[PDB]
């Protein structure tokens, strides 16, 4: 129940701040690299939300756990792919971070960044094995969802890397018959 | 509750200006830190018991505050950046030779405004300024000889 000590060192690692960390944790009162704020949010998660790219391969260097899972069954990829963190979600990918992973939504860290519209990490993911056709719990698939918000850096990115355009969500449409009637989405999605 | 508690400017041992919104013991503890405070430019924290302690010296002028230990320190730093370049602009090089408390008739009250400003709610240069300040540990001694806390009253002013 007193969760005021893991409050602070994840105030520190929200903020960018190193040295703070390094204090908190005593690197080179029971906190540790991989404890849990009440959420599940371990630092490693929280440098990634906030896109604390410096932060990370220290955290991993001393033990930070990559697949450690949030409350929502999230992994730190998850939140830096929803907020777009490229060096962190590059970071974490070259530690051997798991691409396909899906949380309780049963959303993925591709579906993140492309529902997000972060076209900068698509092809990063893709190149560290993200399944381009994995579908969350609405049977959505990253390109459904790219469609729906209207990313279309994002649908030429993952039309371009081949992603079916025939999977059926969950109320039966596709990606096709969820873009606009004339949206230039829509021409990308003929050829 | 403003989380900025204490503000000052010094020269080595020397306090030109100072302002606090609240009651406590923060001359006691702040001439304390002042004393350990090397005149070559530098950047520090220190942590006591709830409360963390900030400074900046440089081209040997002190920029000192004290605040919760639930402020980030991002926000503190640029609280004293910009404490500072007021600081500067405004005296100049007076304050090498400046007596004691002689600017804080003028300064107190932009040191009231600044940590007001602050303490009430994001850049990366802001984070980045963080980069090698050390956060340490600080031996404080009170009256009769045991460790000194620091003890305001928010209650106060």
């Amino acid at each position: 129940k007193d969760y005021r000590e893991v409050e602070k060192l994840l105030r520190a690692v929200a903020d960018g701040d190193l040295e703070m960390v390094r204090y908190l944790l005593e690197w080179t009162s029971g906190l540790g690299v991989n404890v849990t704020s009440q959420d599940g949010s371990s630092p490693l998660h929280v440098a990634a939300l906030h896109g604390r790219a410096d932060l990370i391969p220290l955290l991993l260097k001393h033990g930070a756990n990559a697949g450690a899972r949030n409350a929502d069954q999230a992994v730190p990829l998850h939140l830096a792919c929803q907020q777009g963190h490229f060096q962190v979600v590059k970071c974490l990918l070259d530690s051997n971070a798991k691409p396909n992973k899906k949380d309780l939504s049963g959303n993925t860290p591709l579906i993140y960044a492309c529902s997000g519209g972060h076209h900068e990490l698509v092809a990063l993911l893709l190149q560290h094995g993200a399944s381009i056709n994995a579908s969350n719990n609405k049977g959505n698939t990253a390109l459904h969802e790219a469609v729906i918000e209207k990313h279309v850096f994002v649908v030429e990115l993952l039309l371009l890397h081949g992603a079916s355009v025939q999977v059926l969500n969950k109320r039966q449409r596709t990606a096709v018959d969820c873009a606009e009637q004339n949206s230039k989405i829509m021409e990308l999605l003929q050829v | 509750s403003m989380a900025i508690l204490f503000a000052v400017v010094a020269r080595g041992t020397t306090i030109l200006a100072k302002h606090a919104w609240c009651g406590g013991n923060f001359l006691e503890v702040t001439e304390q830190i002042l004393a350990k405070i090397p005149s070559e430019n530098n950047k520090l924290t220190y942590s006591h018991g709830n409360y963390l302690f900030h400074y900046i010296c440089q081209d040997r002028i002190v920029y000192l505050c004290i605040t919760d230990d639930d402020f980030e320190r991002s926000r503190a730093f640029s609280f004293l950046n910009e404490v500072k370049k007021r600081f500067q602009t405004t005296y100049g090089s007076r304050a090498q030779t400046a007596l004691p408390y002689a600017m804080n008739s003028e300064f107190s009250s932009v040191l009231a405004a600044q940590l007001k400003h602050h303490s009430e709610n994001e850049t990366q240069a802001q984070v980045d300024e963080l980069k090698g300040i050390m956060v340490r540990n600080i031996d404080l001694v009170a009256q009769r000889g045991e460790r000194l806390e620091l003890l305001i009253d928010k209650t106060e002013n």
